[PDB]
């Protein structure tokens, strides 16, 4: 109850999203033979909806007038699993991709022909960079504090003013 | 060679068709005329402004005159709820018999147009009741236009030509415009409301023939000087009151009730009077007060760009506040003109804002003197220009990847029969603000929802009396004062945000790179608008600052489109009292395609068909008309000059070699449109088509179901 | 009644006059 | 006609001159050394504005620059 | 309205009709 | 290559001729339907533009069974003319009749 | 041929084949993951 | 041609969500997207995007990791080809989706 | 001079050549000696046959005479082509080579026309040259 949203375990509309879904498939099961291969294809499909709804009731989600789960991003710690917990999960993986390719290009550029090493990927140098990418929140802090994370604006190419 | 165009002798020597086109385009670009001195330039601007003012005056005189002569204002005033306002009569000789019977609507015996400009609801509130008061407005504006036209001619005569110093006398202009133009005009408008608007709303007729006899308040103008100002807050109008009569009418002329009149569903006239009086005071006080600021003063483009930005911001403001806070009686009840008024002003606002950045870029290439502009705010924004653009680039990409991603996510998940798997984020920061303003629906219970909070109690002076009227309207589900929002509103608001950031990005990058970039270091030497710099250096199409504005016109239309698409669909459910359609379908894009565009186009597309025609045949024809001219713009935008110039050459050959036609000759050699010209012509077709298509649909879809 | 006279003037006759006036003005020369 | 200006960064490579489709440019003796050559534009009235010259200039940012101006029968490239 | 009020309004509109022609041929010069 | 201006400009004329005299007959028909004049457009209950050069070919190809292709039991197809063939409940093939609306699209 | 596998399109496809098929197997055993429980 | 053909017969490609015809409805909107995405390349030109990239190679030079393969905008002839590809891919697959979901449902 | 008249090559064709602009103002002529009887493309269409000659061809633009003159030096190695522009209805005789030497070669006696004694970054601002008769690029 943060925006007039009843929880989904108490929402009477969220229960009626279960009732018409399994009625659309049990009517889809009424024409087939009971032991056939499309029979077990819809019974495994019905039980996927039962593992869908019974997961969403116990998870503590908030259902509105239509009966769908809503996400509350102001981040509260009672609703941290909607955006806050997958948010920290994203940024590590995204920063691992970022700090690997940044450290790969710095290792490649101080070589003989750095341009061909963007076509061909040096598997020793690439695996050296994914070792440096797992420690990106610790490696970028000492790269920023020592001053070699950024260049000054007199070293960057810059348009005429 | 030829005299036309007068403004540019170099165009005048062009022997091809390009001369006429460019002579039309470079005509009101006074700065690039031949021999035009700074002093002569300013005097021409001033006079051109008088001409524009007169046109505005004539335009609204033409709306008054046609309404008084061919409208149904007198019939409308009697029953605003059921009378359809008439714009003007229809005199199109091409009409047939059944088509005259279809457009002879609103109880008329001639074909006429149902008006959607809202002029009836604006004129009514001011106190007009009969056609003869309307006609008196038209003749007066005719004189004011003639006063405007004569004055422009007058201030061009030798003895009356203003000096250069007068136009650049900045401090005098701010004082006089804030004081006079804004302040005393607002003060005068308070005079009209207490002496005319308020009396006519209480069933008492006050006109020029008697206004000097009757008083706006029982014993007014002795409490004003003696300081007993509180007497004007005597007995207001009761909730039972019927607008335009004395039943339930009070005598107050300045109040602070808040909210809306329960019958008209719009602001109280007496409440509007106090607002203008207060606003008047603010401007009159501020009007007694009167590097970077010198470069504002020497560049007409800098001033115009800021004046377009200032007008563009408040043009959007007018749209946002008129739909949620209706200021004209019975304007909330006619849903089609409220749809028209929001869309109209939002598109104008988009043009102004885009134009503001356009004239800003013109300033940087033609007026910005980088040697006389060092170490100030202007020369510092150009100094880290790539930082600003790169960040604007990031936010657009950030917003775009994710908002589209959620829509595509929802679409797939809804297509597969599992709507429960959608990602729906509640607009909690917004819903907090509505509870901060008093909306007790979400129950957040802090500031003006908390009954003991300092903002509702105010123990310093016991001020808070705007609260009762405001809270009744914001909590009753009968208006648009802070409409209920859900997951659908969240996604669109980020789409609109995506549009505002991307449109600004195109305009900001174009302006900051106007003087030069790595691909074109000397760009400033070629001016604001030039074709390109050839196929060398990799290719340089669309490298001029003008082309950046050109690309941004596509993004603003898309942005203002998403704004107007959202406002229309949401209000459509709200006006039908079935808000569930928008709330559930707007979270996936197929809902916007099936339940908004396809669903509401049922009647519009049937304006005429093999079985007959109805009063929507015009809008149905216009709808198709818009699609054709939109698509015609794509021709100029996709196909470029070269294909056409070579094609035209075969036509020149063919004409010269065919007897009975050879005999006659062109005076101007035919040539393909220019590179810049085509972009402009294509965009103009595109954008005229964009607006004309949506205007036809918006008006017809809402007028069909109400 | 006056609609029946005026809308072919500014619809047909008056655009024929100003297009005639602008076309000679374009193709004049010194 | 279009205006074609030649800046003092020219290295006398002759590439621009040999790119021009209407023979607007030629190499002339330079007096700053009496040894090298600079590009010139003596026949700008025949310049069509194709910009083939600049696309042939090797120097990092052009030594010859074509600023499109007033159009004429010659400049519009008309055979009519 | 009345029929005479229409021709009164077209009679007034010559004064902006001449003063626009007086301004536009002055703005041209 | 020596008369390529004669080919293109004659192809230029026939595109603008066909563009007006096919697509403009819809713009006429949009305008006639909108203005309440269904008797002024190009239709079958209006100014007819009948496909007589195609309806004749519909006649000489549907009457060749036993006449000019004599050993054929039926025609080349049922599109030109003949009976309807129904497999189950649905039409397999039937005479596709041409009219003013078919004249309009064939010139598009 | 192993030198050919380090070239950008084929090494960019099989990891795009790997990072897809990771998410295909994750959604197969663990279906309908809106939130973190 | 708009009311009785493109509006009425596209009622089975947009009401296809929740059935076996749903991927044609996803391809219907999926091709409306790429068709409009083509006009980003068709209406525009290269020299805008080359200077937009010049600020983006700046922020990759700012944090010291810019690629030695220098980022360039597409060529003029290529941006015409990228636009005409997505125009046809977005245009035909709209007609692929509208035709398929219609006649499966009616025939 | 022009040596008009000279034998036009054995061509017979080209709709795309020398229309009404030629008789009112400024058509062009290119004169070369072809030391063979070979076929060569025209700027209009493609063939004629090159005469022994004294060959002469009347073209519409100066562009087409250099575009044909580049073909005679590339394919047939005859670099003695001589473009012209005609008398009373034309303007200026002997357009190329103006100094008798091809413009890619340096020749003493020519003057530097259109030279700027700076770079382009040293060009002044357009705001510095506002409301004046001076141009931003001119020296
Ligand atoms: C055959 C096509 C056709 C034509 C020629 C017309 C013509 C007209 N219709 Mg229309 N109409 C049509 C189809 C047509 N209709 C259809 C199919 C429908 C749906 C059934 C309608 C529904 C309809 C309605 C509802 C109304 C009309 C009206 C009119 C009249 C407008 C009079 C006017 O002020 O024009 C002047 C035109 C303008 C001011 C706009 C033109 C602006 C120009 C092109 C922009 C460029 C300006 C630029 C400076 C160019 C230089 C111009 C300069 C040389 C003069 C005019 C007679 C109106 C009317 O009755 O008025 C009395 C009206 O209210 N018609
Ligand atoms: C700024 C424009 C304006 C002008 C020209 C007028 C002019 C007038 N007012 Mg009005 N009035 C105005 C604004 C204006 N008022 C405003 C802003 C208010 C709200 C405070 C009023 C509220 C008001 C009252 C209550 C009365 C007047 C009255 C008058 C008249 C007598 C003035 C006098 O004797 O000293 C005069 C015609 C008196 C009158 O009788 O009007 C005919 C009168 O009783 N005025
Ligand atoms: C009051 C505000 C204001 C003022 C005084 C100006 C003034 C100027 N602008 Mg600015 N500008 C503005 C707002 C303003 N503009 C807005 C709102 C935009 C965004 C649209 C712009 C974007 C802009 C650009 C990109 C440029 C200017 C330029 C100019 C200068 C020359 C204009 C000219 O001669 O074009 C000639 C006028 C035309 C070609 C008008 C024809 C096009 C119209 C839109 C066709 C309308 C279609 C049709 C009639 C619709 C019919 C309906 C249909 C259904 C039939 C002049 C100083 C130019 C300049 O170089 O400045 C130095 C320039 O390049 N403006
Ligand atoms: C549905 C069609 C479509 C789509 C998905 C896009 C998508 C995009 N446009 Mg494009 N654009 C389009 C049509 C489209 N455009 C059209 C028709 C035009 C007019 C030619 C443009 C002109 C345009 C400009 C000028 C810019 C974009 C930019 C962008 C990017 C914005 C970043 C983001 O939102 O994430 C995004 C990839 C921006 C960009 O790429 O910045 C990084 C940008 O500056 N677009
Ligand atoms: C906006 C101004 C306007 C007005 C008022 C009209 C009015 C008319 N048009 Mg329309 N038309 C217009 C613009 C306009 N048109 C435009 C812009 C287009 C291009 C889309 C068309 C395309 C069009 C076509 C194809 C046709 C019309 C026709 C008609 C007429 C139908 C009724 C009729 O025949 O009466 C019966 C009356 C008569 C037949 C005679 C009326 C007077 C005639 C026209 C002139 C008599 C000569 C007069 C002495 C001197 C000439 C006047 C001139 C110099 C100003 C009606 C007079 C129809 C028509 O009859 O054409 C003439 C017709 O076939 N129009
Ligand atoms: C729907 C949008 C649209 C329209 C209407 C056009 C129209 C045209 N294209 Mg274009 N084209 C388009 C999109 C469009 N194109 C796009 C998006 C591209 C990019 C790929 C192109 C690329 C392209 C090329 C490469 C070529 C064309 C050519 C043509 C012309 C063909 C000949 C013809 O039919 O003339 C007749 C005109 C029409 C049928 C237009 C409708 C006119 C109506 C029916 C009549 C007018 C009514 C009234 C009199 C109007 C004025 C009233 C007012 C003055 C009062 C025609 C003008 C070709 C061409 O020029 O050949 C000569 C050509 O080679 N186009
Ligand atoms: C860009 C916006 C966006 C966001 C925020 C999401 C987020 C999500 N989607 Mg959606 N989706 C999107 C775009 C997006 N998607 C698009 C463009 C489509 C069309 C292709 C879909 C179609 C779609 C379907 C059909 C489904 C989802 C599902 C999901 C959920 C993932 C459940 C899971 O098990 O993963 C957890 C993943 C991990 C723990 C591992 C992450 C590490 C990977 C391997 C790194 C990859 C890096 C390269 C997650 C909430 C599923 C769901 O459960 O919905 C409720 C689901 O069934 N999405
Ligand atoms: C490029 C350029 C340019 C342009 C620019 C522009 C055009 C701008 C725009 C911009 C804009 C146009 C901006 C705006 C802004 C605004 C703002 C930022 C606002 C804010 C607001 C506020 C602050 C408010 C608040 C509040 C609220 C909300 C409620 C409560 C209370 C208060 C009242 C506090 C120029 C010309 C200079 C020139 C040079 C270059
Ligand atoms: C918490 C939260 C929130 C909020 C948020 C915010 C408000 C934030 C902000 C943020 C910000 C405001 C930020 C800023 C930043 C800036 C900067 C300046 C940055 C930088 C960066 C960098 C430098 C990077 C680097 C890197 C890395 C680290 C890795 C990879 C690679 C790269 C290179 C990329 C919300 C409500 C949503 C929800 C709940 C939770
Ligand atoms: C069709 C076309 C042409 C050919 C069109 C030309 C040369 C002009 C044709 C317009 C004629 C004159 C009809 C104009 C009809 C308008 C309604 C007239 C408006 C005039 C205003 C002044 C009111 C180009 O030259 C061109 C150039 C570059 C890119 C795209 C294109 C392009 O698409
Ligand atoms: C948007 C746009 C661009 C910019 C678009 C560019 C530069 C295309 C770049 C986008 C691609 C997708 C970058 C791909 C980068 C890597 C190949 C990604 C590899 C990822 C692996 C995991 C596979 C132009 O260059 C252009 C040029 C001419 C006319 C119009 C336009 C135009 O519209
Ligand atoms: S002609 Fe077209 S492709 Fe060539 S430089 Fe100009 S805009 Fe670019
Ligand atoms: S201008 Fe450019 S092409 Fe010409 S000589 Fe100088 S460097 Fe060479
Ligand atoms: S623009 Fe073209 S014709 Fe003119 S000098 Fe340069 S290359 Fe020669």
């Amino acid at each position: 109850d943060v925006a007039g949203l009843i929880p989904c375990s108490q929402s009477d509309a969220f229960e009626r999203r279960l009732k018409n879904t399994t009625q659309r498939l049990e009517n889809r099961l009424k024409k087939y033979e009971p032991g056939s291969a499309p029979a077990e294809a819809l019974q495994k499909q019905i039980d996927k909806t039962q593992q869908r709804f019974d997961k969403y009731r116990n998870s503590g989600l908030l259902c509105g007038a239509d009966g769908l789960p809503h996400l509350i991003t102001d981040g509260r710690w009672s609703h941290a699993g909607e955006f806050t917990i997958p948010g920290l999960l994203f940024l590590y993986i995204a920063g691992f991709i970022g700090w690997s390719g940044r450290s790969y290009l710095q290792a490649v550029a101080a070589s003989d022909n750095s341009t061909e090493k963007e076509i061909i990927i040096d598997i020793p140098v690439a695996l050296q960079s994914v070792s440096k990418g797992f420690v990106w929140p610790l490696a970028a802090l000492q790269e920023f504090s020592s001053g070699k994370l950024t260049a000054r604006d007199e070293e960057i190419t810059i348009s005429p003013r | 060679g030829t005299k036309f165009p007068k403004a540019s002798q170099a165009l005048a020597q062009d022997p091809t068709t390009r001369r006429i086109w460019y002579g039309i385009a470079t005509a009101n670009d006074f700065e690039t005329n031949d021999g035009i001195t700074e002093e002569n330039l300013y005097q021409k601007i001033f006079a051109s402004h008088f001409g524009h003012l007169a046109i505005i005056f004539l335009w609204t005189s033409g709306n008054l005159f046609h309404v008084a002569w061919q409208g149904n204002f007198e019939q409308w005033v009697k029953d605003p709820l059921n009378t359809r306002p008439i714009a003007h009569a229809i005199s199109d000789p091409h009409f047939g018999q059944r088509a005259i019977e279809a457009f002879s609507q609103a109880g008329a015996s001639s074909p006429v147009n149902i008006s959607y400009s809202g002029v009836y609801q604006w004129w009514y509130t001011q106190g007009m009741r009969t056609n003869e008061e309307l006609y008196n407005g038209a003749i007066f504006l005719l004189i004011l236009s003639a006063l405007s036209l004569f004055a422009g001619w007058l201030h061009l005569q030798p003895k009356f030509r203003p000096n250069l110093s007068w136009f650049k006398n900045a401090e005098s202009r701010l004082n006089h415009h804030l004081g006079g133009l804004f302040g005393t005009s607002s003060l005068a408008w308070t005079g009209h409301i207490v002496h005319v608007a308020i009396p006519e709303s209480r069933g008492q007729h006050v006109g020029w023939d008697n206004f000097l006899q009757v008083a706006p308040h029982p014993a007014g103008l002795q409490p004003f000087f003696t300081g007993n100002w509180g007497v004007y807050t005597e007995n207001p109008d009761t909730a039972n009151h019927v607008f335009g009569s004395s039943d339930g009418a009070g005598t107050a002329i300045l109040t602070f009730l808040g909210g809306f009149h329960p019958q008209t569903q719009s602001l109280w006239l007496t409440d509007i009077a106090h607002h203008h009086l207060a606003i008047a005071v603010l401007f009159i006080v501020a009007g007694h007060m009167y590097g970077l600021y010198d470069t504002v003063n020497n560049s007409l483009h800098f001033q115009l760009g800021l004046a377009l930005a200032a007008l563009g911001v408040i043009t959007s403001l007018v749209a946002q506040h008129m739909y949620s806070i209706p200021p004209y009686a019975y304007l909330a009840r006619d849903f089609t003109t409220q749809a028209a008024l929001y869309t109209h002003h939002q598109y104008i606002a988009g043009f102004l804002m885009v134009g503001a950045f356009a004239h800003g870029a013109i300033f940087l290439v033609r007026d910005y003197d980088a040697e006389q502009n060092k170490n100030n705010v202007l020369a510092r924004i150009i100094d880290h220009k790539e930082a600003i653009i790169s960040h604007l680039s990031w936010v657009s990409l950030f917003l775009g990847f994710h908002t589209l991603g959620l829509y595509v996510h929802n679409d797939v998940v809804q297509a597969f029969g599992t709507p429960e798997k959608q990602i729906l984020i509640e607009p909690v920061f917004a819903q907090w603000i509505q509870s901060v303003h008093g909306k007790s629906l979400y129950g957040f219970e802090v500031l003006l929802n908390n009954a003991d909070s300092i903002t509702r109690v105010a123990p310093g002076s016991a001020q808070p009396i705007w609260l009762p009227g405001w809270l009744d309207a914001i909590n009753s589900g009968n208006n648009s004062l802070f409409l209920t929002i859900g997951p659908g509103d969240f996604l669109v608001h980020h789409a609109i945000a995506l549009g505002l950031h991307t449109t600004t990005l195109i305009l900001v990058k174009g302006a900051l790179d106007a003087r030069g970039s790595k691909l074109m270091p000397d760009k400033k030497d070629f001016g604001y608008s030039f074709p390109c710099d050839g196929p060398g250096r990799g290719g340089t199409c669309d490298i001029s600052a003008w082309d950046a504005f050109y690309l941004a016109v596509f993004w603003m239309l898309n942005t203002i489109g998403w704004t107007t698409f959202y406002w229309h669909w949401k209000h459509l459910g709200v006006w039908q009292g079935n808000v569930a359609q928008f709330n559930e379908s707007s979270t996936y894009l197929m809902g916007w395609f099936r339940d908004y565009l396809w669903l509401n186009s049922s009647q519009l597309i049937n304006g005429y068909n093999p079985f007959g025609m109805n009063n929507l045949s015009v809008w149905a024809w216009m709808f198709l008309f818009g699609h054709l001219i939109w698509a015609t713009g794509f021709m100029f935008l996709i196909s470029w000059r070269g294909y056409w110039q070579e094609l035209i050459e075969t036509l020149v050959w063919a004409h010269e070699r065919t007897p009975l036609a050879n005999l006659v000759r062109w005076k101007d050699k035919p040539v393909a449109l220019s590179i810049v010209q085509a972009r402009l012509v294509g965009l103009a077709h595109f954008a005229v088509g964009y607006i004309v298509t949506y205007a036809a649909f918006l008006i017809a879809s809402t007028a069909s179901k109400f | 009644n006056l609609p029946s006279i005026l809308v072919p003037m500014v619809g047909i006759v008056l655009p024929a006059i100003v297009m005639a006036l602008l076309f000679v003005y374009i193709e004049t020369d010194e | 006609a279009h205006t074609v200006k030649i800046y003092d960064t020219c290295i006398g490579c002759t590439q621009c001159v040999r790119a021009c489709p209407t023979d607007v440019l030629e190499m002339v003796p330079w007096d700053g050394c009496r040894a090298n050559q600079i590009a010139s534009a003596p026949r700008t009235e025949d310049c069509v504005g194709c910009k083939r010259c600049e696309s042939a200039c090797p120097t990092d940012f052009l030594s010859i620059r074509v600023y499109l101006g007033a159009e004429t029968t010659r400049s519009m490239g008309l055979g009519y | 309205l009345a029929d005479g009020q229409i021709f009164t309004a077209l009679a007034v509109a010559l004064v902006p009709g001449i003063l626009a022609l007086r301004l536009a041929l002055e703005l041209y010069k | 290559l020596r008369h390529r201006d004669a080919i293109i400009s004659h192809l230029n004329w026939v595109c603008i001729f066909l563009g007006f005299h096919s697509f403009g007959l819809y713009i006429h028909n949009d305008t006639m339907r909108a203005l309440g004049r269904p008797q002024d457009m190009f239709s079958d209950a209006a100014i007819q533009l009948q496909p007589v050069f195609a309806q004749w070919v519909q006649g000489v190809n549907s009457a060749a069974a036993g006449n000019t292709a004599p050993n054929a039991l039926a025609n080349a197809s049922y599109a030109f003319g003949g009976d309807i063939v129904s497999v189950g409940g649905k039409v397999a093939m039937m005479p596709i009749s041409l009219g003013t609306a078919d004249f309009l699209v064939h010139h598009i | 041929f192993s030198k050919y596998l380090s070239t950008a399109p084929v090494i960019g496809t099989l990891t795009a084949f790997f990072l897809a098929g990771l998410l295909i197997e994750i959604n197969r055993f663990n279906p309908d993951l809106l939130v973190y429980p | 041609w708009l009311r009785d053909f493109l509006w009425a017969q596209a009622s089975q490609v947009i009401q296809s969500y929740g059935s076996a015809l749903s991927a044609y409805g996803l391809m219907f909107l999926g091709a409306h997207f790429i068709w409009a995405f083509s006009l980003m390349f068709l209406f525009s030109g290269r020299g805008y995007w080359q200077e937009l990239i010049e600020s983006i190679v700046w922020a990759h030079n700012k944090l010291k990791f810019a690629p030695s393969i220098q980022p360039r905008a597409l060529s003029i002839t290529q941006g015409r080809a990228v636009g005409v590809a997505h125009y046809l891919l977005g245009g035909i697959a709209t007609t692929w989706s509208f035709f398929h979901a219609r006649i499966i449902s009616v025939g | 001079t022009l040596n008009l008249n000279a034998p036009t090559p054995i061509f017979g064709g080209s709709t795309g050549g020398l229309l009404r602009k030629a008789e009112v103002e400024e058509f062009y002529s290119i004169t070369w000696t072809g030391k063979s009887e070979t076929v060569f493309e025209l700027p209009t269409g493609g063939a004629a046959i090159m005469r022994a000659g004294e060959n002469l061809l009347r073209l519409a633009r100066k562009e087409q005479c250099i575009a044909l003159g580049a073909q005679l030096k590339d394919k047939f190695k005859i670099t003695d082509y001589k473009i012209y522009r005609v008398y009373p209805s034309g303007e200026v005789q002997f357009l190329h080579p103006k100094d008798g030497v091809f413009p890619e070669k340096v020749n003493p006696g020519r003057v530097a026309v259109g030279s700027n004694k700076r770079r382009i970054g040293q060009n002044p601002d357009p705001a510095k040259l506002k409301f004046k008769g001076q141009e931003t690029f001119d020296s």
